């Protein structure tokens, strides 16, 4: 939950980041820990909520 | 590091009183000679 | 020898004070939904309101700027109409932010009540009336002094802090806490403010400054190791307000028992009080020149003429003990500005009038008798706390001006808090005040506590982290 909140705050202060780049960075450059979650949507209006 | 940058760029002075949870006798170890100190604030984590 | 050592041990076992522990700037969270900001219209768009509105704006919350007229803030029902119509046609607020305490002015019609305290009372009971579930936060500027670098704390916001502390212990859900702010408004400080406001809780009593963030806690301050200086000598005339009462009786007989030249007791009734003759007989038995007066200390003219006509010319005034006020108990629902006016007319008006009539005669000391309710807060003490809280801030204001003031906080003297705090014996309390007087302690807290029961009960009434630096408190908390 803290990770999700931190990512939301980080994305709030950014001028229109590329979602595929964020997906690549999250998938590759971060360790896969035990408790996992995923957001799969094709529109940039639901990821924030 | 971004915290460091926004701190230093804003000119903030990050010096405050001694910690109280570390067990120091902060009220007693202040004396502006034998085994005391004359400073009551510094940069602390 | 052994008696003195045992007495000193038992007396230092019941010494306390309040301090401001620095703490790390929390990461915080994001503001959710809509937050209802209420502001005085006297400020208009100046400093803090616009900046905190922006801060909640970029924090993810929805600001609701609610300007309030000075007269409108006093009435609870009118404030209820205003908040309902401002909040109308929209969702309920997640939290309420009160800048009402920022106004440095008195209440017209009730001149000895600050607009800050009346506005805060109106806001809390209006939110009770509306049934809203929004957590309430109240922000103050220059309400407390965390260190010597700070300036003197004002009395009005100190009264607000006392009122909030007592209110929180009986409305945990509505009342979240208070957040002091520095004098000037800055974007970084407001960002930290919205961060702490959005936090989970626990840090109810905090202050923000340029150096960092501090939280109010209680610590033991035993006087065994503190050296003494400027020993106590009640020379000359010594004024004691409310001498006929209980606390006045105890302090008067303590003064007489050793080095008393003249004791000027002041009360509304005086000789007519139930036991004035019996009291003055024993009081003059110790060689004390007693002239019990019959006058109210609230009105300026009465004290002005009493300091001129009733003072002996052979004994200038040295000490002024202020331990007189009306016990107007009242629950948060029944509080009204008139009850606060009549309480503050004596608790604050008498003290400030006595102080102001001085500055022509040197005083050895100027004692003020605050209650432990100001430090802690107890259920039902809605009207009792604010005057006690303002008394300290008056004290630091006087030391800033450079006079020998004291704001001694008292527990329950042995003469409705049977749970927790035990009854202080009179002699022990008098000795504690005696040893605190020469040590120049600006805010001692002489209270007896059994932490087996007090800490757990206080946590059950409301969880808090104020009693963490006291080892007995931590032992009691972690025991359960
Ligand atoms: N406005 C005022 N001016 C002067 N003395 C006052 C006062 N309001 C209250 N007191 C004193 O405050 C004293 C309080 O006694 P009390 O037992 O009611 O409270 P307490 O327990 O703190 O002493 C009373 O003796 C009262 O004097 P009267 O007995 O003459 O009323």
């Amino acid at each position: 939950r803290a990770q999700a909140r931190r990512l939301h705050t980080h994305l709030a202060r950014h001028p229109h980041p590329d979602p595929t780049d964020i997906a690549h960075a999250l998938a590759t450059t971060r360790t896969p820990h035990e408790h996992r979650a995923a957001l799969v949507t094709d529109d940039h209006g639901t990821r924030g909520p | 590091p971004e915290g460091l940058w926004e701190l230093v760029d804003s000119g903030t002075d990050a010096i405050a009183g001694f910690p109280l949870d570390r067990g120091w006798d902060v009220e007693g170890m202040y004396d502006p000679a034998p085994g005391k100190t004359y400073v009551k604030e510094a940069g602390f984590l | 020898w052994r008696r003195r050592q045992r007495e000193q041990s038992a007396l230092d076992d019941l010494r306390y004070k309040v301090t401001w522990k620095p703490t790390a700037v929390a990461d915080g969270a994001s503001a959710t939904g809509t937050w209802l900001v209420v502001v005085p219209e006297s400020l208009a768009g100046g400093g803090w309101p616009v900046v905190v509105a922006r801060a909640v704006d970029q924090a993810g919350g929805r600001p609701v700027v609610l300007s309030v007229d000075a007269a409108d803030g006093a009435d609870r029902s009118r404030l209820g109409l205003r908040i309902h119509e401002a909040l109308g046609e929209g969702p309920v607020p997640d939290a309420v932010v009160s800048l009402l305490a920022l106004d440095p002015s008195a209440l017209p019609g009730l001149p000895d009540v600050p607009q800050a305290l009346a506005s805060t009372a109106a806001l809390v009971q209006a939110l009770l009336d509306l049934g809203l579930e929004a957590r309430l936060w109240c922000v103050t500027s220059g309400a407390v002094s965390v260190s010597g670098a700070d300036g003197p704390s004002a009395p009005e916001q100190a009264a607000v802090w006392g009122f909030g502390r007592v209110a929180g212990l009986e409305h945990p859900h509505l009342w979240a806490g208070l957040v002091d702010l520095p004098p000037e408004a800055d974007e970084r400080t407001a960002a930290r403010l919205v961060g702490v406001l959005a936090g989970a809780g626990g840090e109810d009593q905090v202050a923000l400054r340029s150096s960092g963030v501090f939280v109010r806690r209680l610590v033991r301050a035993p006087a065994s190791e503190v050296p003494a200086v400027r020993s106590w000598k009640p020379g000359g005339t010594v004024l004691v307000t409310g001498g006929t009462g209980g606390l006045g009786r105890q302090v008067a007989r303590w003064l007489a028992r050793g080095g008393a030249d003249h004791l000027l007791l002041v009360s509304r009734r005086g000789v007519d009080a139930p036991g004035a003759d019996e009291l003055v007989d024993e009081l003059t038995d110790l060689g004390a020149r007693v002239t019990v007066a019959a006058c109210d200390v609230a009105d300026r003219d009465a004290v002005q003429r009493l300091l001129s006509e009733q003072v002996p010319s052979d004994a200038p005034l040295t000490a002024v003990i202020h331990t007189a006020a009306v016990l107007d108990d009242g629950v948060i629902d029944s509080l009204s500005p008139e009850r606060m006016e009549q309480v503050l007319r004596v608790k604050v008006g008498g003290a400030v009038h006595l102080y102001e009539l001085t500055r022509e005669s040197d005083l050895s000391a100027f004692v003020l008798f605050s209650s432990f309710g100001s430090t802690f807060g107890l259920p039902g003490l809605g009207n009792y706390a604010p005057g006690n809280a303002a008394l300290e801030a008056l004290a630091e204001q006087w030391r800033a001006e450079g006079r020998p003031a004291t704001a001694v906080g008292w527990g329950t003297w042995a003469g409705g808090r049977t749970h927790g705090i035990h009854e202080l014996e009179p002699a022990l309390a008098t000795a504690a005040l005696e040893q605190a007087l020469e040590r120049d302690e600006s805010s001692p807290v002489i209270i007896d506590i059994d932490w087996e029961r007090f800490a757990v009960a206080f946590h059950a009434k409301r969880p808090t982290r104020g009693f963490e630096l006291v080892p007995e408190a931590q032992a009691a908390l972690e025991a359960a």
